[PDB]
DNA sequence: ACACACTTGACTAGGGTG
DNA sequence: ACTGTGTACTAAATTTCTCTCCTGG
DNA sequence: CCAGGAGAGAAATTTAGTACACAGATATCCACCCTAGTCAAGTGTGT
DNA sequence: ACACACTTGACTAGGGTG
DNA sequence: ACTGTGTACTAAATTTCTCTCCTGG
DNA sequence: CCAGGAGAGAAATTTAGTACACAGATATCCACCCTAGTCAAGTGTGT
């Protein structure tokens, strides 16, 4: 059809196919079948999740390290907040062992709460076998996101960017004083001493009080029907769509495809575009 | 037997109602302890209910309820000791609690249903030795009370009816704490001028409470009370002038020197103005305690050379106390 | 786990059942393991450096205890001076909480002008003990004990652990998972009790609300709101919409009107 | 006291202070007199200056050069755009010396049309003399843009995005084909087969037909007065603002402002935070 | 400017008086430098492949060449097979316009199948020439040759230019700043003449509009909208609303209502 | 003298009736030139004024500026050649037509103001000999048969006349073609079936004004009016049958080839149910037309064994043609 | 009874994620 | 003396129509 | 007996509203932790 | 006629923006 | 088996009030 | 003679709606063009 070659050869949009001569159905239909016209404009619509945990109790925790201060001395900082209530519990010096993370959670414990479950990245200090050991050995699960996808921890990013202009505005002024305190200070006043929406409490009390209350419950996660989609690998590889045909085993939020290595993978909805 | 479905509430007040059965639970469960968990399980499901929507709680209940609240704890304790059923009364406790302050909870249609002599079925549980009842008991108190006004005034009578009876003879009354309290959230909230009738009733029992002994138990939250009493109401402290003073104890004990300690975290709120008549038999005392009989009045009776603002009125007003210092 | 949980802390006969164990089961863990100024409410509180026998080196550690509940917040130097004691207090008022009226004793590092010029930039009524007032001794030295304790029965076991989780682990078991009396509460329990509301007179009424917030977004689709009808709870993050389907969510929220 | 300098020791909220006790607006004030607070968060509300010109009818060629996959070499095409339609011209084989850029825009103007004015970045092949002394010879003005600043050349960076894949489109297809004449089969497909936007009508047309128009006027940028605004330096050196004391000549977006050198640059205004 | 855009371009004696010069000087610029099948409406083409003079190596001048209009697009290459008889036609043709006749002569490059398999794919009528048909020549030869002279009167004058600017400038001068006849027209302007609009019968009327629509952003700030009023101009772009202060402005715009 | 202010129409339509002045301007400029410099002033701000606002064309003014134009050009023009004044008419040209096409020109009033008599002072315009007014009256025409309806007829026959008058004898009117493209736009505006006026005096005058000799001055236009006329019309093809073959040149000539020329663009909407009856009148002078006194005819009458469905024609229904068809 | 048939080991190297 | 923007992609409005089949002319 | 006609698809077809990415480009280093191979000390045979 | 005063240059060196 | 988010910053609504000073008790 | 009361600031004070950036981090290379100095062929002094 010299509608349909035209756009074959061409690749017009479908508005110039219409003023060639055929209807606006067709010409949609024809859109969408132009494999290659479908894998090169990237384009994204897929349903965004913002679904970084569920938090119907308290204590579903998450956990990250970060680089401060490096004038002279890098400044290593461990942090961990909530996520029903975000509060935060934060100890550095310098190092990195995993000795230093796990007594860093168990420094934590002593500041509030006690949690149930746990999750960080890909991990090193946090990969290490003594670590679980320690975590089996107080009741805990424990959870990793995907590598390579800085926006899964979103919450805890976000806290640190706040702790870090904190203390940036305490070291503008005052130039001097020693950052053990100018530290335990950022850190009672991002406790006690703010509100966040017309939810309009200071994080500590909201995370004291409402315990009081019973847990709702939803399980049972059901209705499993495949697709099939061509989008993109996930190593940062920005190019063109990457297709793959199909999903192994749906999830919520995620996903499962085989790439051509048979091997399983779970990719983000972030990251997809959907076909026949 | 359990359930969610037709959504109707009489199959609802049904499965309310039909815990119509009642255990005696001294020490017999052998029969058929499975209608015991099945109950438990029954009300967990009728809560989360009760939190899951909006119309559950109209009138054909309301009665119901009051009387199953009455039916599953309304009766004697034996006059640091705890409860076996305790985690059934503490779910008709907390079931009840939160039916309280639902949102759908309309005053006016209650008002027929809450009663005065239920409220009195209810007072009298406060002389149980359960300190956790004796938490939920005060907290349910506080709701009524801060959610009816008849009820209201009526209540405050009863209890200083109770605080007669108790403080004018050996009361081992054990739960007293709890409306020293729920005092204290009202003394607060009040606006004078007003009605004496309080701070009558004040200096007619409540600082002659003091004779009383043991006062470990209730002495922090009293002193609460007195200082809520005072702000702003606090003008009305130039008559509490020598009054602990004549009630002051007579031998040597801890309980004198808590009292002191007591007296020094309640010089705050002076003013000058009233404060000329008084400094005078503040001192009447306080100077002329040293003949008491602890070996500690050798520095307990010299505490107010060293504030800030009293050093200062002892610096302020001293054309009458200069000869009467110990120079 | 209990018996783990008790070889994990060591605690006593009280606590134990609560997670689980009968009366037996108590006193049978206790054979496991065998023989191992006034109350002035909230913040008015009170302090004291300690020594302490060392490994090798004696550790001198301060700490502060509260006087209402009996909360216990400390850490662990070598040296002593008064830029110590000021990043001592300063980590423990991070911890609970804000004080109002700070006691001590006269030793050199409460005496410096420095710290001075730090209580006086926080409002903070800073008195003086009467040194050598063992008056009250026996019951800081009833917590002070307690610790000397715990920490013994901790590293006699496993001593190669470092010198610090010793600390972390003994206040965490010190207060979240003890009653002295029959308070039949926590000590951080009870200091963090919020507190009763004060009832107003003439007014008997009560503020609870917020009303609709058109709601959206469960699941996948943008189009028009549904009518957003009551929140009963409400976070950092979600808020508890009840959906029509009779059924309950949570969502980052779109309106705020009145009530 | 407690309400008013308690922001100078730890920087809180202004709700948090009203909440202690202190007033309503005047913390309003308060949080309007801490250099540090306002060298510290990061905020643009700035209006959002926007604004390219075109006025003229199709006489502003911003053209600028770019980059090309290799199949097993580089390919440089460059590409000048007008301003009041969209039309494209674009040259490539693989140098980007002055005297080929001269013979691009000498041939991208027998294809319509000689302009009038002409606009590009500091590249170097632009900076030569001898491309001066040709503009010049045919009677154009020349402009460049402040340095380090991409979004400045916003229409033509975006059409080059529209070319390349277009360009990767063909290719995935017939992957043999010679590349260079499916280069003038996409410039045949942007400019006749492709209805632009709403205005709805096809670029070429849009090039054409309007010419009979004639030309509205706009004129006297005028009313001067300063301010004062502590930034950042505009050199991707992303750290705390920056901050000076005040306009010597403030323009319509831009900024005339001076570095402690004493020397003068245009700052444009998406790196300003004003304070009076 | 005259004598230096007459030297730059340097076309002829016509169409000059109308940057500036009089009757006389026109005459006086040619007196300066001392050196100077049927009419098918729109798009039926024909074509030509043409030899050079080898400034040392002869170039294969290979151009098309409109009937209707006039106008030329040609280019510059070394060998003369269908592949690139190809790439310059597809060239021709990303220049204006899209043909459906082509009648250049029966040339190998023409034979090809490689031809042919493009210009099937193009839906493009192949009709050629009757081979030595000279009837059509005086006139394809007087658009030849006078882009030879031209060429020769760049390049006599200043022998250091690349043989690709020669070309690129030949064109521009000659499509866009010359008159064939008393038309007055350009070879361009008139074969992209924006051709009347046919007139219907009984729907007498017009429509000539895109209804109101709101409006904001003139300058600095975030509000709602004013107006709306029509809109007289659009382009990619702005789209020319008059403002309410009688005045005009451009906006790349709001809103598009029904008219 | 120049203005933009109180913002009246009053003051506008001053300025515009203003102009009332006349200059003579055969070879006399010298006597006060600035009057004319300042009037190409006024009338380039009164465009922009126009192209300004909305409410700017009320009805005072309407007969004014119909009359301004009318005193402006209305004149006679001596029978390639320019204008000196040229800009000035270029000017009061481009401001009438966007005063025509200017949204707010309601038609309902302008209706009485638009005139026959006055069309009729317009339309001779085209006999002039400048190309340039030959095109902007070109489209002003057409903007006005596009906006009228009772002088849309009119001025068809109104030029009908013309027609009979041009095609009889030899006026070299010389400004036909831009009627000619009035009629393209105008014929493909149709929907048959309908009156037949329109295809009767096509073959009235339209064909037979191929009798008419230099034709290569409006060849093209009328080759595309015929193919205009034709589609869908084309039917209408039937009685097209031997019109240009009577009409056929008798000597010899370019004229013949180039109407060849013609010939050959035309066979391109050929339908085979009245085909029957044509192809053989078709040979009867093409096959029959190699008698021709040109050198070129040796190739010229055999142009048809060459398309596609021509060819394909001259084997589909060959059971009539095939012994003419020489073998 | 010591030379070899047999092990660890330590200790690199290399890879992978932030 | 200088300043972000144009297209793709999918749900939702909205606007044609359209037989079902009711109605009394 | 049937022309306008609710009307439930329906189909069709317009519009609205967010996301994305063009920008010069890669290699190289670093803090850490795990698995797999490579010489370097230790113990049982035969008469 | 073989001892020194005068340019570029070539030809380095270095920097700045994309 | 697994998924972005919280604060700052300014114009605009909107809601107190508020003296001006009019009115008929 | 003056209590409710339009009402024009007004002031005050709430709300709404976008932007920004936390993510492991730098050095090094490359295509080009300009400015500034350094001996090295070429040419001017003194007889
Ligand atoms: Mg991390
Ligand atoms: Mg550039
Ligand atoms: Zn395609
Ligand atoms: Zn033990
Ligand atoms: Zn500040």
């Amino acid at each position: 059809p010299s509608p349909a070659e035209l756009h074959s050869f061409t690749h017009c949009g479908q508005t110039a196919l219409t003023l060639q001569g055929a209807t606006t159905t067709e010409a949609s239909n024809i859109l969408r079948s132009c494999h290659a016209c479908r894998k090169n404009n990237p384009q994204h619509q897929m349903p965004r999740g913002h679904i970084r945990r569920g938090l119907l109790p308290n204590h579903i925790w998450q956990g990250d390290i970060t680089h401060f201060k490096y004038k002279n001395t890098l400044y290593r900082l461990h942090v961990w907040v909530d996520t029903f209530s975000g509060a935060i519990s934060a100890t550095q010096k310098r190092k990195e062992t995993s000795s230093e993370a796990i007594s860093s959670l168990l420094q934590a414990i002593a500041y509030l709460g006690k949690p149930s479950y746990i999750n960080t990245d890909n991990g090193p200090a946090y990969i290490s076998q003594d670590f679980l050991n320690m975590c089996t050995s107080l009741a805990i699960r424990h959870t990793t996101h995907v590598p390579y996808n800085p926006t899964s921890s979103g919450l805890v990013q976000r806290s640190n960017g706040i702790l870090k202009t904190l203390l940036y505005k305490y070291f503008t002024d005052k130039p001097d004083l020693p950052m053990d305190n100018a530290l335990s200070i950022a850190l009672w006043t991002i406790n006690h001493l703010n509100v966040l929406t017309n939810c309009h409490k200071t994080r500590w009390q909201l995370h004291h009080s409402p315990r009081l209350q019973p847990i709702p419950e939803t399980r049972s996660l059901s209705n499993k029907q495949t697709h099939w989609y061509y989008f993109k690998l996930p190593g940062l590889n920005s190019r063109q769509w990457k297709g793959p045909q199909e999903a192994l085993q749906e999830a919520a939020g995620a996903a499962l495809i085989p790439v051509s290595a048979s091997s399983a993978q779970w990719i983000p909805w972030r990251l997809l575009k959907r076909a026949a | 037997i359990r359930d969610v479905p037709a959504d109707q509430e009489k199959l609802f007040i049904q499965k309310l109602r039909q815990c119509c059965v009642l255990f005696d639970f001294v020490s017999d469960p052998l029969s058929d302890l499975k209608w015991k968990e099945v109950k438990r399980a029954a009300l967990s499901e009728m809560v989360e209910y009760i939190t899951h929507n909006r119309n559950v709680i109209t009138e054909p209940i309301y009665p119901e309820v009051v009387h199953m609240f009455a039916v599953n704890m309304f009766r004697t304790l034996p006059p640091p000791t705890l409860e076996a059923a305790w985690p059934h009364l503490q779910l008709v406790y907390e079931f009840f609690l939160r039916f309280l302050e639902s949102p759908d909870f309309q005053p006016n249609i209650a008002k027929k249903y809450i009663d005065q002599k239920f409220v009195l079925q209810l007072l009298e549980l406060f002389d149980s030795e359960d300190p956790r009842e004796r938490d939920f008991l005060k907290t349910t108190l506080h709701r009524i009370y801060g959610k009816f006004l008849g009820l209201r005034a009526y209540i405050r009578k009863q209890i200083n009816n109770i605080f007669y009876r108790f403080i004018y003879e050996t009361e081992h009354h054990n739960g007293i704490a709890e409306l020293l309290e729920i005092l204290g959230s009202i003394i607060n909230g009040f606006a004078l001028p007003l009605k004496e009738e309080h701070k009558i009733f004040l200096l007619k029992v409540l600082l002659p409470l003091h004779k009383v002994k043991s006062l470990s138990v209730y002495h922090p939250q009293l002193a609460y009370c007195v200082v809520q009493f005072l702000e702003k109401d606090s003008t009305l402290t130039e008559p509490v002038v020598m009054a602990l003073l004549k009630y002051w104890p007579k031998t040597h004990s801890p309980k004198e020197v808590m009292f002191l300690n007591e007296l020094e975290e309640i010089l705050d709120v002076i003013e000058p103005s009233e404060f000329v008549k008084i400094m005078e038999p503040l001192f009447r005392q306080l100077a002329k305690c040293v003949s008491s009989p602890h070996f500690q009045v050798a520095e307990r009776a010299l505490y107010y050379w060293n504030n800030e603002y009293i050093m200062s009125l002892i610096s302020d007003n001293a054309a009458k106390i200069l000869p009467i210092m110990f120079p």
